[PDB]
């Protein structure tokens, strides 16, 4: 019943710089502790056995230190093609504990950047079979962490919101984000305004979005 | 009088490892299993096919002891019925088994500040040990289609590994000094009983 | 050339049963730790299960009953037998060697197969729907505007969106699907074009699903208010 | 209460060997979890462990030493002996035996380990030189009339192998203000030291001072007057 | 192999305060495996703290230690003229075992200003063929102080040899020598010697000359 925690949950880096995330487990496990890189769509790769020890054609950047109950992972020189998901995997316990951490991702560092607002009503095609979606659209943004909020007539909204994210683009190193709201036409002639608030690091204020149906 | 040599295997200087266990003859004496039994400095006292107090009562042909050292997380495993890396291929005890183990912790004695590797086991073996069966080849262990020629490799590896004890492991990883037990009533006179 | 292939994955109902073989080569499957790992969909990893290389078998808690693994010798093949499966077991499904490496990991996985999608639902495998959201009405902002496609309410994944037959690529951000309520599947995929372009260039939408064969185009075009 | 004592040839011509013994009274080489340790420290550095040998015959060196070290046990007359190899004028050290032993509680909980008591510790010096007797010079105090009625004097002993060297002043009845420098080793290999009193201006004349320099290695005992002189 | 580095190099106060003394490790090991001994001088070391935070017997509560992860620190309340000696932290989590580099504990006082003695060879050693020219700084406070060797106006450079003797129980001061030794050719040929003395005691540098022809 060893469980591992991995901190950070994200590192932002640049080529070049040093790396250092770190394994922790809630008992002294000794040095039984291993570290795996597994890049998106792919299965993971072994990079450091027993804590220290190198695995033959890893790169001699890397490298491991630790012992008890804390372990550290260390990249000297960041390559381009560094930019993966890092897991610390213990096989202290005999029989049956194998277990793994988190993980910890890295991407990488550049400016700030605010998000361009887009807005889109249900269509006519739609509200024919009977459904409603209102999908508000930000675009090329950073860092990640921004906040929406739907505003149902100036009213708050919650539980009816679906969010979708997308990766870090490989010219701009930017991200996009979608969120959509779901209801049925009933729950949607009552009322007149619909908006979403999206908040971010780059922006000085909070950015609203509205449309009233009645004009257009 | 001529009291069993008990002594000689629980209080001995150094134990061997479990690839390679120790086993013992006991004949030709009387044996007082009431010391052993009431002593309070073992953490493990388990036996199956006889009454431990009744130890002192049966009497036997001869008595076989079985000593060695081990983890202490991998003393569940010296149990009839039971499967693991230690009772596959390091020491197997029947299912029919009679006799009984001993165990108790040793990191005072089986540890060292820099860490002690005196101590191996069997992690690669083709197929499970029979019973009461020993094995103490060290011939190159090959995991894959090419033989190779007796030179450790990519898929060729030396079959025996140390334990890596030392004092600040937690309970769990530090040493255990086994002993088991095992008792044969056969045609011939029993020899061995205690008053 | 040691390596491991996946085989036999795809779709079953809630108490279905499925068959995984992964194919090994250069390395003996009766002479080494071979293991089943999984990973739910942005999940992490988890072990499931282990035979040794003298027979013994192993099971984490949530399979124990449930799970078999076997070993083929003349195939040299490594099996999962799943029986009452749940939607809990929805994951990519690998094949691993455990005790290896040049300096002898022990513990650790040092070979991995490619691995193969299991997945549970009762969701009736259906045809996706497309709807358009039509730029909206502005002049010129700044040289910015935003147009796109909704794909909603199809089963199962994948699906394929693409822009005036792949002519249009700049700009395209297709973002990854969501598993709504009802056991369907939503995405949107939208792209960004200069508001001069909205009037005289054709914007086609295609949207391709394998599984319910549905082959949909349409056109996006604004509305005046 | 234990004691530790080293012994051997204090002297080393280079790259030979040398043997120290270490004899231990209180504690015996027969209870569990005692060891003999042997540590070094050359002048003015930093301390560094050597070896270590223990109850049951494991013993331990260090790795970059491991080559020219070894290490013995006699436990009947309660001995270890330390062998090194190949000897160089760059271990010119002082060494120590310690006694070692760990703590457990009656579970085996190891609240940490020690090297204590340590022993005198003998100064041995590896060079290729010959024992041979110190010089001293006179160092006259400057031809000053009062300066303060504040001035100084005293001796330096030069040429002189090996180390010590044993410098007193009036045969010890004078202690007042008296600076003896340790010696410095010179790119000779040779060795030279001072010694100084400070004495009154107008005490010059009316008491006559002597150095005593004893040097046992080279059984040399002699005495330098020192007295002001003029220009 | 792990490096133990002792934070700081020297530490001085005077008898009553409170001091602090840090030991820093390279890697992570457990925190029962760093001890703190001290050694006076001319004495063998004695150990004072095993596992980081247990006093030895017959150990004063004056002294405690207390310390985690990489990082571990002694401490002395009330310390008396016999507490100031050499401090050393040293670990057995990985072989080879190694001490670390060492602290000094320093008695504090007032500044002095640095004595000048002047010694030109002697007949004795003016007569063997080198002769040796030796100057003393005396009774000064801190321990640091420049010398400077001058022969005819021209500084002298890797000819000249330091010592410098144990702080003072008395006084809690220092003294210094110097050394420069050179043949008879090198002695004959010039004429005036000096050496120069700078200190933070002294408000500008001081330079001490003799001529040989003179005197
Ligand atoms: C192994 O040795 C220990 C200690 O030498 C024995 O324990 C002692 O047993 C006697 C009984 O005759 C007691 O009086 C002592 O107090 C015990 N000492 C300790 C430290 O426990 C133990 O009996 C021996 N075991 C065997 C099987 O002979």
């Amino acid at each position: 019943d060893i469980q591992m925690t991995q901190s950070p949950s994200s590192l932002s880096a640049s080529v070049g710089d040093r790396v250092s995330i770190t394994c922790r487990a809630s008992q002294s496990i000794s040095t039984h502790l291993h570290w795996y890189q597994q890049k998106p769509g792919k299965a993971p790769k072994l990079l450091i056995s027993a804590a220290s020890t190198l695995q033959s054609g890893v790169p001699s950047r890397f490298s491991g230190s630790g012992s008890g109950t804390d372990f550290t992972l260390t990249i000297t020189s960041l390559q381009p093609e560094d930019f993966a998901t890092y897991y610390c995997q213990q096989s202290y316990s005999t029989p049956r504990g194998l277990s793994f951490g988190g993980g910890t991702k890295v991407e990488i560092k550049r400016t700030v950047a605010a998000p361009s607002v887009f807005i889109f009503p249900p269509s006519d095609e739609q509200l024919k079979s009977g459904t409603a979606s209102v999908v508000c659209l930000l675009n090329n943004f950073y860092p990640r962490e921004a906040k929406v909020q739907w505003k149902v007539d100036n009213a708050l909204q919650s539980g009816n919101s679906q969010e979708s994210v997308t990766e870090q683009d490989s010219k701009d190193s930017t991200y996009s984000l979608s969120s959509t709201l779901t209801l049925s036409k009933a729950d949607y002639e009552k009322h007149k305004v619909y908006a979403c608030e999206v908040t971010h690091q780059g922006l000085s204020s909070p950015v609203t979005k509205s449309f009233n149906r009645g004009e257009c | 009088t001529n009291l069993c040599p008990f002594g000689e295997v629980f209080n001995a200087t150094r134990f061997a490892s479990v690839y390679a266990w120790n086993r013992k003859r006991i004949s030709n004496c009387v044996a007082d299993y009431s010391v052993l039994y009431n002593s309070a400095s073992f953490s493990t006292f388990k036996c199956y096919g006889v009454s431990p107090t009744k130890l002192n009562d049966l009497c036997f042909t001869n008595v076989y002891a079985d000593s060695f050292v081990i983890r202490g997380d991998e003393v569940r495993q010296i149990a009839p019925g039971q499967t693991g890396k230690i009772a596959d291929y390091n020491y197997k005890l029947p299912d029919d088994f009679t006799g009984c183990v001993i165990a108790w912790n040793s990191n005072n004695l089986d540890s060292k500040v820099g860490g002690n590797y005196n101590y191996l086991y069997r992690l690669f073996r083709k197929s499970n040990l029979k019973p009461f069966e020993r094995d103490i080849s060290t011939e190159i262990y090959q995991a894959g289609s090419t033989p190779c020629n007796g030179v450790e490799g990519f898929n060729c590896y030396f079959p025996l590994q140390s334990y890596g004890f030392q004092p600040t492991n937690g309970v769990g990883y530090q040493p255990y000094r086994v002993v088991v037990l095992s008792f044969e009533l056969l045609h011939a006179p029993a020899t061995v009983c205690g008053p | 050339e040691v390596q491991l292939v996946e085989s036999g994955g795809g779709l079953v109902q809630p108490g279905g049963s499925l068959r995984l073989s992964c194919a090994a080569s250069e390395i003996t499957v009766s002479s080494n730790y071979m293991n089943w790992v999984r990973q739910a969909p942005g999940k992490g990893l988890e072990w499931v299960s282990v035979v040794y290389p003298g027979g013994s078998t192993f099971y984490t808690d949530s399979v124990k009953g449930r799970f078999t693994i076997s070993r083929d010798n003349s195939k040299n093949t490594l099996y999962l037998q799943m029986n009452s499966l749940r939607a809990e077991d929805t994951a990519v499904y690998y094949c691993a060697r455990e005790s290896g490496g040049f300096p002898l990991a022990e513990g650790a996985f040092d070979i991995w197969g490619q691995g193969t999608m299991v997945t549970v639902s009762s969701a009736s495998t259906k045809g996706p729907s497309v709807f358009p959201l039509a730029p909206s009405s502005k002049s010129t902002s700044g040289g910015t505007a935003a147009l796109g496609c909704l794909v909603k309410d199809y089963f199962p994944e994948p699906v394929t969106v693409s822009w005036n037959s792949g002519a249009l690529t700049s700009g395209v951000h297709t973002f990854p699907a969501v598993l709504q309520s009802s056991g369907l599947y939503s995405l949107s995929s939208v792209v960004t074009v200069p508001s001069s372009s909205l009037g005289t260039q054709t914007y086609i939408c295609n949207v391709n699903h394998k599984p319910s064969n549905t082959k949909v185009d349409k056109r996006v075009e604004p509305k005046s208010c | 209460q234990i004691t530790l004592k080293e012994s051997g040839p204090t002297l080393v011509k280079p790259t030979q060997t040398l043997t120290l013994t270490c004899t231990f009274s209180g504690f015996s080489l027969s209870t569990s979890g005692v060891g003999v340790a042997w540590i070094r420290q050359p002048p003015g550095k930093a301390l560094e462990w050597l070896a270590l040998i223990y109850w049951d015959n494991d013993k331990r060196s260090s790795p970059s030493l491991n080559n020219r070290l070894t290490i013995t046990k006699d436990t009947s007359k309660n001995q270890v002996v330390l062998t090194m190899t190949n000897m160089d004028p760059e271990d010119t050290a002082t060494y120590y035996c310690a006694h070692f032993f760990s703590h457990y509680d009656s579970s085996n909980y190891y609240y940490g380990s020690w090297f204590d008591p340590w022993g005198q510790g003998t100064l041995v010096t590896v060079s290729s030189a010959s024992t041979k007797g110190p010089s001293v010079f006179p160092l006259a105090p400057s031809s000053k009339s009062t300066s303060g009625g504040t001035a100084a004097l005293g001796c330096l002993v030069k040429d002189y192998f090996p180390e010590p060297v044993t410098v007193s002043w009036n045969s010890g009845a004078l202690t007042s203000g008296v600076h003896t420098f340790p010696a410095v080793l010179q790119s000779s290999g040779l060795y030279s030291l001072s010694s100084v009193v400070t004495v009154p201006s107008s005490s010059l004349g009316t008491q006559t001072y002597i150095c005593n320099v004893n040097h046992k290695p080279s059984n040399t005992k002699v005495d330098k007057r020192v007295e002001p002189k003029s220009c």
